[PDB]
């Protein structure tokens, strides 16, 4: 049920860093060691810049909804739009350029171990320190369901 | 650099599509503004090509469409239901990325770079070449009256570009006929009027016309 | 909608002088979201200042911006010849982004009276059924001038159009044409056609005239 209109586009480069370039077109700041992940909750879409990804472990995009879980198609403009993350591990860019994560696929966000993470289309924007990582095919079973995804590792 | 498409001439009720090609920042936000004759600038709308999200000013909502073509790194502005009020120069410009603010996919910041602008003329009038008449001398002054052409522009030279000092080619004026008119004059030594030859070269590329008129005393 | 009011409409200053342009916002704008642009005839606007006071890439030191809230100012500390143009302010903090109406920075110079010429319609145009009479004001400063048409000593109204050149690169003057348009039939109804020009550089109005068919 995903649509491109369900992408929160609420970016505010108030620190004047130019971080938004890789959303269209070096180091991972405020590094979060994968171990002991924080729990996923409800994220206000007004704080989100660009696509939200979760990792089941396979990568899946999460779109804006209202606070009762109904898909919304306003590019995150409505200040009641949210991402209901609890409904495994997820990551997104917040409006001022900070990469945020919750949960795990211990792991954190897309990271499996401190040296490997799930590949997805916005990996290098969310984690620029992984530009030179190598990619490996992975297969994993979670409760009988088969996952096939690429992993990027150092 | 952003290269915009050439001038457009349209009848009322028609549509026009102008283009804005850049040569490596295509998916970066693009904003369209227009400048009506002798006016300031007015926001039309914009697009973020990476995602396709568009925004429009209320005065153009339902009457314009902005799009982008990723293969040719080109953005487009389509205006429908045209009226004479839509006669303007239409500019394309990139929204700066550093310090950008986006709310619901509406991108605002300073604007740079800019396209060179696209002239759109909307008129009931039909394309027509100018008539060229001498403004005979009586230093002296002489010229050519360039009357009743559509659309703009006309270029005027004297003696195929050999004579440029003292030339004044006035901006065109739109007459109540719907046709344009201008004059170009030059001041010359009085002494020379019986011996020196003065030719005005008028070119109107919309009608493929070229007129050369010798200007001599009555 | 945030209206931006620029003053003055036209600024006349000599090369080398300091220019101060003001832009008044109808509501308070954060200084992060105000920019200044320069435009010359036939050209696209060119960004000068952004964030109220930051100079765009490539913009010379003599351009600076300042202001806060509802009043912003662009300062050119020493006008170079290439600085005489139109300047627009822009707010991009609140949609719709809006632009001021522009200040024209014009070259101040000594008063110069116009040279006045009148041109009768050509026989070629007359055969067409229209007659255009042209009066030319050549190389004058300042720009404001008054042109009155008189036909058979009667003053005219509503049948003339004026056009003014841009300020001249070399001598900083303007030239102006005013064009009286009549039908061939009406043109042949009268004899005396006169152009009367009022200008600061003239001690008294100057008239140029001709008699139809002479
Ligand atoms: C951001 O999103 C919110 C939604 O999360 C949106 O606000 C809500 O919109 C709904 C729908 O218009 C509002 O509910 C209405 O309230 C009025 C006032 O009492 C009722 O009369 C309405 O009933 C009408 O509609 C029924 C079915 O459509 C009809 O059967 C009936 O006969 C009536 O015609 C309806 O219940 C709700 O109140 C707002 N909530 C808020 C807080 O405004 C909001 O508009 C979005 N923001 C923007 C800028 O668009
Ligand atoms: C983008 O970020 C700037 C800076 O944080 C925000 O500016 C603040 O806005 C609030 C409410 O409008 C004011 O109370 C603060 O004083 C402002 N701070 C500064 C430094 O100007 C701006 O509101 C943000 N824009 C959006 C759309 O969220
Ligand atoms: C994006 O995340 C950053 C970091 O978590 C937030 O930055 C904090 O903002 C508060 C409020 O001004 C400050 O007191 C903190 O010092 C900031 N932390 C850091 C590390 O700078 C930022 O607010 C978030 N942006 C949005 C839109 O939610
Ligand atoms: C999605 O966004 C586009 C462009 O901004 C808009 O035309 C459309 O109405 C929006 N909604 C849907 C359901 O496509």
């Amino acid at each position: 049920s995903w649509h491109i209109n369900r992408t929160a586009l609420n970016c505010n480069d108030s620190l004047q860093t130019g971080f938004i370039t890789s959303l269209f077109y070096s180091g991972c700041q405020n590094w979060d060691e994968p171990h002991y992940p924080r729990p996923c909750d409800v994220v206000s879409a007004r704080t989100v810049c660009g696509p939200v990804y979760c990792f089941t472990p396979s990568p899946v995009v999460v779109g804006t909804t209202d606070k009762l879980g109904i898909p919304t198609y306003n590019w995150g403009e409505n200040e009641t739009d949210v991402f209901m993350l609890e409904s495994f591990g997820c990551t997104w860019m917040n409006s001022t350029g900070f990469t945020k994560t919750c949960g795990a696929p211990g792991g954190s966000g897309p990271w499996i171990t401190p040296r490997c993470l799930v590949d997805y289309p916005y990996r290098l924007w969310h984690y620029p320190c992984t530009v030179n990582f190598t990619l490996h095919k992975v297969r994993m079973f979670v409760g009988g369901i088969e996952h096939r995804f690429d992993a990027a590792c150092n | 650099l952003l290269e915009q498409s050439g001038p457009e001439v349209k009848k009322p009720g028609s549509s026009v599509k102008v283009s804005c090609k850049d040569s490596d920042t295509f998916n970066e936000p693009v904003t369209w503004v227009r400048q009506a004759p002798g006016q300031g600038l007015e926001w039309i709308g914009g697009i973020i090509p990476a995602f396709g999200v568009t925004k429009y000013a209320q005065k153009f909502q339902g009457r314009v469409i902005i799009s982008a073509d990723a293969s040719t790194a080109t953005a487009y502005l389509e205006l429908s239901s045209l009226r004479s009020e839509d006669t303007a120069v239409y500019y394309c410009a990139k929204v700066g990325l550093r310090g950008i603010v986006m709310v619901g996919g509406l991108a605002m910041n300073w604007l740079d770079p800019w396209g060179q602008g696209t002239q759109v003329t909307v008129s009931s009038a039909s394309t027509k070449g100018p008539s060229v008449f001498p403004l005979a001398p009586s230093t002296a002054a002489l010229g050519c009256l360039v009357k009743d052409y559509f659309p703009e522009p006309v270029t005027v030279s004297w003696n195929s570009g050999a004579l440029t000092s003292g030339v004044h080619t006035f901006p065109a004026v739109l007459q109540s006929s719907g046709l344009y008119s201008l004059s170009s004059v030059v001041t010359v030594p009085s002494s020379s009027l019986g011996t020196q030859t003065y030719i005005c070269n008028v070119n109107h590329k919309p009608s493929n016309t070229k007129v050369d008129k010798k200007v001599e005393p009555k | 909608e945030i209206e931006l009011t620029q003053s003055p409409g036209t600024l006349s200053l000599s090369p080398g002088e300091r220019a101060t342009l003001s832009c008044r916002a109808s509501q308070s704008v954060s200084s992060s979201y105000l920019a200044w642009y320069q435009q010359k005839p036939g050209q696209a606007p060119r960004l000068l200042i952004y964030g109220a006071s930051s100079r765009a890439t490539g913009i010379p030191d003599r351009f600076s911006g300042s202001g806060s809230g509802t009043d912003f100012t662009l300062t050119i500390s020493r006008l170079e010849p290439e600085d005489f143009a139109v300047y627009y302010c822009q707010q991009y903090g609140s949609s719709p982004q809006t632009f001021g109406q522009g200040t024209k920075v014009e070259i101040k110079r000594t008063v110069a009276a116009p040279s006045v010429f009148i041109f009768p319609p050509s026989d070629e145009q007359l055969k067409s059924g229209t007659a255009s009479v042209v009066c030319l004001l050549n190389n004058f400063y300042p720009r404001e001038a008054k042109v009155q048409w008189k036909v058979d000593n009667a003053l005219q109204s509503g049948n003339s159009q004026e056009s003014v050149t841009e300020q001249d690169s070399k001598d900083s003057t303007y030239s102006l044409s005013s064009t009286l348009t009549l039908s061939k039939a009406d043109y042949e109804k009268h004899k005396v056609y006169a152009c009367e020009v009022t200008h600061q550089g003239l001690s008294s109005p100057v008239t140029k005239s001709f008699n139809r068919g002479e």
